């Protein structure tokens, strides 16, 4: 099982959220995180497309 | 008559020594009858035993037992009309009285109730026979046995036997007998049914009041239906009307109610740190100052400590003239360097230390050249003999050891020393006592001048710490509004360049707070910096920390790189936060940062108390709290505001900003102010009693009160039972409802709660109290008083040296030895033991042998200087007399003329209050029923033997005040008696059992605890809601009655038994709880006496005379003292707690647990079924928790996002590591009594640091200032010292000796022998694992040495004369050879191998740091080291020979050669010897991995994760107790027999081969108790404490690979 439910870079946006292989991130961090780097920064594992 | 008859022969085995012994043998052997035999025999004894203790003090037995007002009227004295009192023994001599009044308790608890009663007895005799009479001094002679020096020791227990014996034979009241016999045994809990329980007619109405609407048997319907009405009618009557306590976040509108209350508006202060602040400015210019821009100096320095050396022997019984004569031999010194080599006034005194026209001298003072040279003008034409006798005097009975060649009896010429005057004209300090700004916008500063304003910080923090070092017993040559030309104040330098050093001048000693100047020298002229006023006492931790503060703030800046562009605008301002709040100590800072930490939990989280904000503002004073204020509250703006991208990665900004919270911990705790802090908790203490409207003032102090006290007692308690279940008015008050209560029970009876009654392993198995904190009590300073006047006393058998000082130094902690002891001594301290000298000296002048004290206080040796000016004093002191004083010191000083010399010797002096002191006290200025006549001699009266319901009849539970210093605010303390501390230790242990029968409490359980944190990390990993409750005023609130209802309630049914135990004792003993007796501090009560708006003050005063008399004792119902009934409070808060649980189950379909620590919980709610439904069960919750005693504190929080227990908070995925309380909490607390322990305790500190992933680069920054600290004391660098640097993330499997190792290692750069020996000792290990199998041979081996065992274990395993000279030629140089450096320590008044020690503590069972570190200093440079005699470190530093024979070079001053120690080789050990011993004890510890060679290998600084250590012992891990014990006793029998197991019990289990002969133990026990840095054998007898250790992945990719 996945976590709680919740973009775990803002706590507070759970609303279509998109998963990360270990989490659920949000629909905007994914991209500011993807146009930063290729990294993921919060579980340290290569983005989803 | 078996006995009987044998009495009279067994008796005649005594000694008649004197004719009352012999008058009573006679009338007590001619005279057989049961009825006056036993007083007769009783009697003989307690006089035998009085007869002895007087006796013994060259005491006179009171024969007569005459009071003590017709033992002065025997000799020509007037009776005062004293109390009638019977002494014991008394001694009249001249105009001073002996007064001994003896005893024997053989209990403690006795002996100390008995001291108690006879000191204040006769203590309070002393001020009425002093008013009109003389002196007296009293002793108290305690034997806790009856042995005596008459009789062989063996025949006072037969006749105490064959007493008791004919006693319980035939008798002839009920409770005479049973005291008897208990006060003639020797030794004998709970069960105290031998005694009565007698009624009195005031207990009916406690019962009454107490015990009426208790029942504990409703049944479980009635329950569930009122709960489902009450809920009914709370949520239309006080929710829907909006009178919750509970309320939703609306971050926006925290912000703005942020920015209200932080950032001021409407103040006048302008936007400039370093403008407001006058520190900072200071520290501006001279780092703006400085940042922009030769044996002549040694030899100065020499003659200058060696005067400073000489001035310490105090060899002239004067102060004046030893100055005098120390300022002539430095003048002659300057005029004698100015003799030729014209380019030295000029070149090595204005860069050196010189300022204008001020020189340097002794005692870190700084003089005038033109008055130094007018006061020697003086002394010349009135004395011109002044320079022989002083010159004469330095050779006979003089140390003869001085360089003083010529500059000592050389005329000054003084035409010289005008010319140097005249050369350097005046250009002296101001001294300032009592608007542009242009200040470069810090902000926009180079990254070079900020960290040149912590280096300077740092500097003048250190001096700082040495202003508060100069000598207390230290007067200036001539003594002193706004400005203030400075002449003859204290200076102290620091150096911070080429050419420049700064000056920092005062004009007070001690360690109270001062006024400081700063000035700076460039190559001369003498500029001025500012003027500043601090107390040096709190800046200890910048005192080398530069470097550890810098790394800190740059990773804390470093957290916040997702955004390149928020960390620009944060660093300056954290930087600068720092600055500020190092510059600036308060308490204010830290409750403001504080409350900043409950803000920011509060914004993270949902539901947040509708009191918040009111809980963080503080009122700031001195202007330099605003801008503080104002950079805090901007940088959590900066870092929180944002309308939509604000929280783009929230886990590093709620780290950032916890972390920028808890940075109140830089700032020290240590009570700014004693007596204001003592005020405060007293008000703090009494205001909710008076409020409640039950304290009454001063009981009987014996169990009895009156009227008017048990009506106030009966209401208060009526009061408190009596809040009913509707009324919404009282939900702030203390005090519980009937009706919840008997719910609670009545459920908790039934098994329906998570606990029950089914507990296992049944439970049944001299300091005075109203000054706590005083370094010296009246009591001890009697006490030291009459013991020494005694035995001066004992000693004329007159004339008096200054030796009789000397031995108030030897009962309280021949110069050298004088002088040791009287410097350890703190400033109050001094003035202690100056009033004790005074006294005693008072006392031995009357032995020998201004109207407005008579009214007042008579006593003149509290005569204030505040009261009178001070040119009176000094010329009325001056005035003409004949017979007062006499001619010369008379050094001798004979007794008889003793005053004379004393005035004299105080108006040679400059100091004239002591004169005019000693003036006044020498002017005369100050002027057959067996139950009442048989409890004076032995009989133990006060013993319990019968009870009431509020006392005992032997006291009523008397407790004492005193507060506990806490970072935010202060702590309660309550310190009882013995008899009471007995009591509350009965209680808390029956409660400690009956708790560790239950199961969700955490307070003394470590396991629930950890059960606790799994279910906090598992609820806000899943989304739970988490409730953190703490509860406000939990102490000064609760009431022992509550805890008497709910026990009176309970029945805790046995475990396999069902008998429902009777607490019958555990009631008894509350109930005396509840009537204890508090005594208020006596400074309270004077600082309120001698004499803004205060309520407890207000009260004093209404209480002082109206009422009564002056408050001395208050009882009240509700106290339930902080720390004195946790155990029970935790049990009731869990009980309740459980229940509430069940009501929240049951009301509304959720499923809670619950755990809590007795004063604050955690609640986690899991729902069915976003979470702003949960408001009114959160509400009714606090309702219910009122209507208990259990009101919530506004700091509490609601939330599903972060949750707190013990100072540790749990967040969405891991949990925040709080790295800057490590950090503060390793920068402090530097407790250093030798070197090794401080490295000890750093090196523990900083293992519990690096385990919550801090880092590696601020470590060793630690490392090093510990290292710098031990350095700068005059120890010097050895190879063990601190801790290492250069370290690495091997924290984890590996102890101190594995890091001892690895910096030994490093030591040596290609590590040739250290990988011999370390082949050796591999060699040797596999050796004693199989093969040839060793033996405790080896033990006779390791004792002997270090060379002699090297060379036996090299030759053991192979080698040759070659590596006997290689080998054993690197040396390193041991102070602690032939023992432990000697040094006085600053320690409380009043007062071998180290593993004897350690094993001793594991069988068995207010100072400042600044200070302590200042005395350490001081101590670590006076004669220390030892041998054969003492001697000093830099005497044995400059016996070595700079040989340099590129061996002794790869590290200097820490490894010579051998033949570079030929002159010191007393102090001369191998280090390969301890590599030795390190590696074989390693490899006993941790494995054999310890062998191999050290390799070297070939991430965002933020991806952290867990790791485990990777030991594996091969010792028998579980290596239990009672195997080092019998070891020791095979190996060491005769230090097994003495030092160790003296309290010890059980030797059968330790002597019958208890797994005798362990695997590696029998070696790697005896390396240990030789060296005196191994210390494993204390380590194994310990848990690993952190057992998992959270790490960076950076830094676990550097580490070093050793397998
Ligand atoms: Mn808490
Ligand atoms: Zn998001
Ligand atoms: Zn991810
Ligand atoms: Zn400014
Ligand atoms: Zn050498």
């Amino acid at each position: 099982l996945y976590g709680r439910y919740n973009c775990k870079c803002c706590w507070f946006a759970d609303t279509n959220l998109i998963t990360c292989n270990d989490h659920y991130l949000c629909l905007r961090c994914h991209q500011t995180m993807l146009r930063n780097s290729e990294l993921c920064h919060i579980c340290w594992k290569p983005l989803p497309t | 008559d078996e006995y009987v008859q044998e009495l009279k022969g067994l008796i005649r085995k005594h000694i008649p020594e004197r004719c009352e012994f012999g008058h009573q043998k006679v009338t007590f052997l001619s005279q057989v009858h049961p009825s006056p035999l036993l007083t007769e025999g009783f009697k003989l004894l307690s006089s035998l035993v009085e007869l002895e203790s007087c006796e013994a003090h060259a005491c006179q037995a009171n024969t007569d037992q005459r009071f003590v007002d017709v033992i002065l009227s025997d000799n020509g004295i007037l009776c005062p009309t004293l109390p009638k009192v019977i002494p014991d023994g008394f001694k009249l001599t001249g105009k001073t009285l002996i007064l001994l009044e003896t005893f024997v308790r053989v209990n403690p608890d006795e002996f100390e109730k008995k001291w108690k009663a006879d000191m204040s007895k006769l203590l309070n005799l002393k001020h009425d026979l002093q008013k009109s009479g003389v002196t007296l001094v009293p002793i108290v002679d305690g034997r806790s046995n009856y042995n005596n020096r008459f009789v062989a020791d063996w025949v006072i227990e037969r006749i105490r036997w064959l007493l008791i014996e004919i006693l319980k034979a035939s008798k002839s009241e009920d409770q005479e007998y049973q005291r008897l016999i208990h006060s003639l045994s020797n030794v004998k809990l709970e069960n105290l049914e031998h005694l009565k329980r007698n009624s009195l007619d005031y207990d009916e109405r406690l019962n009454e009041s107490l015990f009426i609407g208790l029942k504990g048997d409703i049944r479980e319907s009635t329950v569930r239906e009122e709960l489902i009405k009450l809920k009914l009618w709370f949520k239309d009557e006080v929710f829907s009307k909006g009178l919750g306590k509970f309320k939703l976040t609306d971050r926006r509108e925290l912000l703005e109610s942020l920015s209200s209350l932080g950032a001021h508006l409407d103040s006048d202060v302008s936007s400039c740190p370093f403008c407001n602040n006058k520190l900072m400015e200071i520290v501006y210019n001279v780092t703006f100052s400085c940042v922009e821009r030769s044996n002549i100096e040694k030899h100065y320095l020499s003659v200058l400590s060696l005067c400073n050396k000489i001035k310490g022997l105090k060899v002239f019984n004067t102060r004046r003239n030893t100055l005098l004569f120390l300022d002539l031999i430095m003048v002659n010194l300057m005029v004698d360097i100015s003799d030729s080599c014209q380019d030295a006034i000029e070149s090595l005194r204005k860069s050196g230390l010189i300022v204008g026209q001020m020189v340097m001298l002794v005692n870190d003072r700084v003089l005038d050249i033109l008055e130094a040279v007018k006061l020697i003008r003086k002394k010349i034409g009135t004395n011109p003999n002044w320079v022989k006798n002083c010159s004469k005097i330095l050779e006979r009975s003089h140390p003869e050891i001085w360089h003083h060649l010529s500059t000592l009896i050389k005329q000054p010429d003084f035409n010289s020393l005008i010319s140097i005057a005249q050369h350097l004209v005046s250009d002296r300090p101001i001294m300032r006592y009592s608007k542009i700004c242009r200040h470069k916008l810090f902000q926009e500063m180079s990254s070079f001048e900020q960290m040149r304003l912590f280096k300077t910080l740092s500097s003048i923090s250190l001096s700082l710490i040495n202003s508060m070092k100069t000598s207390f017993s230290s007067r200036l040559l001539v003594n002193e509004f706004g400005n203030v030309r400075l002449r003859e104040c204290y200076a102290q330098r620091f150096y911070l360049a080429e050419s420049l050093v700064g000056f920092l001048f005062y004009q007070k000693t001690g360690e109270r707070s001062r006024c400081y100047s700063v000035y700076l020298s460039d190559n001369g002229v003498m500029s001025e910096q500012g003027s500043f006023y601090c107390d040096p006492k709190r800046f200890f931790l910048p005192v080398f920390s530069d470097e550890v503060l810098a790394g800190m703030c740059e990773e804390m800046t470093s957290w916040l790189d997702f955004d390149t562009g928020l960390m620009n605008d944060t660093g300056p301002i954290l930087r600068l936060l720092v600055l500020a709040i190092l510059c600036s100590p308060s308490k204010r800072n830290q409750t403001f940062l504080q409350g900043l930490r409950y803000f920011l939990m509060a914004f993270a989280n949902q539901i947040h108390h509708i009191d918040l904000t009111s809980k963080l503002v503080v009122e700031c004073k001195s202007s330099s709290e605003v801008v503080v204020q104002r950079l805090a509250v901007g940088l959590f703006i900066r870092l929180l505001s944002g309308e939509s991208d604000a929280s783009l990665f929230f886990s590093r900004r709620f780290k950032y900003l916890l972390n920028v919270s808890y940075l109140c911990h830089l700032i020290t705790k240590e009570t700014p102010d004693r007596l204001t802090d003592q005020i405060k908790c007293f008000e703090k203490f009494i205001e909710p009693k008076v409020k409640f409207g039950c304290a009454v003032v001063n009981p009987s102090l014996n169990g009895k009160l009156t009227v008017d006290q048990e009506d106030i007692m009966i209401n208060g308690l009526k009061k408190f039972f009596s809040k009913s279940l509707r009324d919404t008015e009282d939900v702030q008050t203390p005090g519980v409802c009937k009706e919840l209560l008997n719910y609670c029970v009545s459920l908790f009876n039934r098994g329906k709660l998570k606990v029950s009654g089914e507990l296992k392993n049944n439970p049944f198995r001299i300091p005075k109290l109203d000054e706590l904190g005083n370094i010296l009590s009246t009591y001890d300073k009697e006490k030291l008083v009459s013991a020494c006047v005694s035995s001066m006393a004992e000693r004329f058998k007159n004339l008096d040296p200054d030796s009789t000082d000397y031995l108030i130094l030897k009962n309280l902690t021949t110069q050298e030895e004088l002088s040791l002891m009287y410097e350890a001594l703190t400033e109050e301290q001094v003035e202690s033991f100056n009033e004790i000298k005074h006294d005693v000296q008072v006392a031995l002048a009357k032995m020998a042998d201004v109207s407005l004290h008579e009214v007042k206080d008579f006593d003149p040796d509290v005569l204030p200087p505040e009261v009178y000016k001070e040119l009176c004093d000094a010329v009325y002191k001056s005035s003409e007399k004949c017979n007062f004083f006499l001619e010369g010191v008379l050094d001798v000083c004979p007794l008889g003329l003793l005053l004379k010399n004393l005035t004299t010797s105080s108006y040679v002096d400059e100091e004239y209050f002591m004169c005019f002191k000693y003036l006044l006290i020498q002017g005369h200025f100050d002027q057959f029923t067996n139950a009442a006549l048989r409890n004076l001699c032995f009989y133990s009266e006060d013993s319990p033997t019968e009870f009431t319901s509020i006392s005992s009849n032997s006291g009523n539970l008397k407790f004492g005040l005193s507060y506990k210093e806490q970072v935010g605010s202060n702590r309660e303390l309550y310190v009882g008696d013995l008899n009471t501390k007995l009591m509350t230790r009965l209680v808390e242990d029956f409660s400690e059992a009956v708790g560790n029968s239950m199961k969700y409490t955490c307070l003394n359980s470590e396991k629930e605890f950890e059960r606790a944190i799994c279910d906090m990390k598992m609820a806000v990993n899943n989304g739970d809601l988490s409730c953190s409750y703490d509860h406000s005023k939990w102490g000064p609130t609760m009431s022992p009655a509550l805890f008497l209802a709910l026990l009176q309630m309970l029945e805790l049914r046995t475990p396999v038994d069902r008998s429902k135990i009777d607490l019958d004792s555990v009631k008894s003993i509350l109930k005396w709880h509840l009537h204890k007796v508090v005594e208020v501090p006596i400074n309270v009560a004077e600082a309120y006496c001698i004499g803004s708006t205060s309520l407890s003050e207000e009260f004093f005063h209404q209480t002082m005379q109206l009422n009564g008399q002056i408050p001395s004792h208050i009882m009240s119902v509700l106290d339930m003292g902080q720390g004195i009934l946790h155990n029970t409070s935790d049990l009731y808060g869990l009980i309740t707690e459980q229940f509430l649980c069940y009501a929240l189950d049951l009301l509304y379909d959720v499923i809670p647990v619950s755990y809590t620590s007795s004063d604050d919980q955690i609640t986690l709610i899991k729902t069915p079924s976003d979470a702003a439904e949960w408001l009114e069960m959160i509400c009714f919750h606090e309702f219910l928790s009122s209507k208990l005693n259990k009101f919530v504190s506004p700091k509490s929080v609601i939330g599903t996002f972060v949750a707190e227990f013990k100072s540790r908070f749990f967040v969405m995925g891991e949990e925040t590591p709080l790295l800057t309380k490590f950090v503060a909490a390793a920068l402090h607390n530097v407790k250093c009594k030798t070197p090794t322990q401080l490295s000890e305790t750093i090196d523990t500190i900083c293992d519990q640091c690096i385990a919550n992933g801090v880092s590696t680069k601020i470590v060793t920054r630690i490392s090093k200032r510990v290292n710098q600290l031990i350095r700068y004391s005059g120890y010097g660098e050895t190879p063990f010292g601190a801790i290492e640097d250069q370290d690495v993330k091997d924290w984890v499997d590996g102890s101190r000796g594995y890091r001892l190792q690895r910096k030994i290692e490093a030591i040596f750069h290609d590590d040739k022998e250290t990988s011999f020996i370390r082949n050796c000792a591999r060699k040797v290990f596999n050796d004693i694992k199989r093969g040839r199998i060793f033996e405790e041979n080896l033990i006779n081996l390791i004792g002997r040495g270090g060379d002699e065992a090297l060379t036996g274990f090299l030759q053991y395993a192979g080698c040759s004369e070659q590596e006997v000279n290689r080998v054993l030629n690197y040396r390193w140089v041991n102070l602690s050879s032939f023992g432990d450096l000697r040094l006085v320590l600053r320690t409380k008044l009043m007062t071998v191998p180290t593993l004897i020690k350690t094993l001793q503590s594991k069988l068995s069972r207010q100072s400042s740091v600044a200070s302590g570190f200042i005395g350490f200093c001081k101590s670590m440079g006076s004669k220390c080291v030892r041998d054969g005699g003492f001697l000093y470190i830099k005497e044995v530093y400059s016996g070595v020979s700079a040989c340099t024979c590129e061996i002794c070079a790869l590290k200097p001053k820490i490894i010579y050669c051998n033949n570079s120690l030929n002159k010191v080789s007393q102090f001369s050990k191998p280090i390969l010897w301890d590599y030795f011993s390190l590696v074989l004890t390693n490899a006993c510890e941790l494995g054999e991995w310890v062998f191999s060679t050290v390799k070297e290998p070939q991430n965002n600084q933020n991806f952290f994760w867990a790791v485990k250590p990777k030991v594996v012992r091969q010792i028998e891990d579980q290596l239990g107790m009672n195997h080092v014990l019998q070891s020791i006793r095979r190996n060491y029998p005769v230090l097994f027999d003495e030092h160790l197991t003296p309290f010890m019990n059980d030797l059968q289990v330790s002597r019958t081969m208890d797994s005798g002969r362990l695997k590696f133990l029998d070696v790697c026990i005896a390396l240990d108790m030789m060296n005196e840095n191994l210390g494993i054998i204390s380590h194994l007898l310990k848990t690993r404490d952190n057992s998992v250790y959270i790490v960076k992945q950076s830094d676990c990719a550097l580490a070093h690979i050793r397998q």
